[PDB]
């Protein structure tokens, strides 16, 4: 993560993130939606952070420093590129409309009225297409991805060795390499919860009480959509287990 | 300090999440309490053994029946929640929960616990589970589960109080060391 994001997302709440005088001048209300919204950006701040450990700290890492084959590696972190693009880009939209948000002379001030058309663009049209298939490819290759794992820090030494030296730092004590693959199969689960208490507290203006229904439709579609395409690889499974 | 994965299961609206966020908090939430929980790593020492405590959330998956499963892998405990102001969330543990948990963790033992325990003398509670026919879930309702389903043991705990949260984690750190 930048510096900038971390600051403007240090707070427990988007509460405590904008000045006290600024935050006197809200119904309790629009507290409230705006709460839920910064948990919202916050948590899709700190998943991007994820996929970035696993694409610059540990596949790459792995790459530059051990002799495993390229294929291994892609077993141990699959779909990683086309998550961190989507995740990414979903993150730049999200910290636009709240840089758009802010007062003249303020780096922290900020109420976002509109949200429910970014969500919409999000799971709608081809970029959830891509995200129906690439959740659908992740999460089938999940359990093969620790099954991996798990054979290379038990016979490797090597490897073993690069992963205690990485993993080394506290800042990455709720990031390993098995903690990242759960964290980004569970990612997708959280956005109903999220929206669903975004849309209690934005009643307000019927745009966005609609707005928000459609994306919290739209979410639980792809998730529906995610599920039903998912079959479990396993490592030198063979085809009379498959087609039985 | 060996590493020990924790998964709290049950259904929506059960207090899992809040359970998770009190315990992992240092400070009570006075101010807003998060909608969801990422992971955390807990650091414990019970009965004299430091062990790192990987505790792992379940909310949002229980419609999603190939997704959910993919939380399982190497549990070594599972607290199995239900509700005391829902009696309907206590039905569902021996039927629905029970069968998954002990096909996917399998020898994993599992800590069944009544969250919201405040309730049981709640007015609001009591008024609207009569208008049902219903009464809050009473110890030995959630102590006989514990024993048909072959729970390692039965536990009560309170989210909003912090009464019990502590021992519960204690005890599912004893629970995976075994
Ligand atoms: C624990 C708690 O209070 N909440 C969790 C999910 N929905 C909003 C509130």
């Amino acid at each position: 993560s930048m510096e900038m994001d971390e600051k403007d997302f240090a707070a427990d709440s988007w509460s405590l993130a904008v000045d006290s005088s600024f935050l006197q001048q809200h119904k309790k209300e629009v507290m409230k939606q705006q709460d839920v919204i910064y948990e919202l950006i916050q948590t899709e701040l700190h998943h991007v952070r994820t996929l970035k450990i696993m694409t610059r700290l540990f596949r790459t890492g792995m790459l530059e420093e051990l002799h495993l084959e390229p294929g291994v590696v892609q077993g141990l972190f699959p779909c990683v590129d086309e998550l961190s693009d989507i995740h990414t880009r979903f993150l730049s939209q999200l910290l636009e409309r709240r840089r758009q948000a802010l007062c003249p002379g303020s780096t922290r001030n900020f109420v976002i009225h509109r949200l429910g058309d970014l969500l919409i663009s999000q799971f709608s049209g081809p970029s959830a297409e891509q995200m129906c298939k690439t959740y659908s490819e992740f999460c089938s290759r999940h359990s093969k991805a620790l099954k991996l794992y798990k054979e290379l820090y038990a016979r490797d030494k090597r490897f073993q060795q690069f992963i205690r030296k990485v993993t080394r730092p506290a800042v990455l004590k709720r990031h390993g390499v098995q903690e990242c693959i759960l964290l980004v199969t569970q990612r997708i689960t959280k956005y109903p919860l999220l929206i669903s208490r975004i849309l209690q507290h934005s009643h307000g203006i019927e745009e966005e009480r609609q707005d928000l229904t459609t994306a919290l439709g739209l979410v639980k579609e792809l998730l529906s959509n995610v599920d039903e395409g998912i079959y479990q690889l396993e490592k030198g499974a063979r085809l009379q287990e498959i087609y039985n | 300090a060996i590493r020990k994965k924790l998964v709290i299961v049950g259904d929506g609206a059960c207090g899992k999440t809040c359970l998770l966020i009190v315990f992992s908090k240092d400070q009570f939430p006075e101010v807003y309490v998060p909608t969801v929980f990422e992971n955390y790593v807990a650091d414990i020492e019970v009965d004299g053994k430091q062990v790192e405590l990987a505790l792992w959330d379940t909310a949002g998956q229980e419609d999603y029946d190939r997704l959910r499963p993919l939380s399982y892998p190497d549990t070594d405990v599972i607290l199995m929640c239900f509700s005391i102001d829902s009696p309907d969330s206590l039905e569902n543990i021996p039927e629905k929960w029970t069968p998954e948990v002990k096909h996917f963790c399998p020898n994993v033992p599992i800590i069944l616990v009544g969250n919201k325990k405040d309730l049981r003398n709640d007015e609001h509670t009591r008024r609207e589970l009569a208008k049902m026919k219903q009464e809050p879930v009473k110890p030995e309702e959630g102590r006989d589960m514990a024993n048909r389903i072959g729970a390692f043991g039965y536990m009560e705990c309170s989210a909003k109080t912090k009464d019990g949260v502590r021992e519960v984690f204690e005890m599912a750190t004893r629970a995976a060391l075994q």
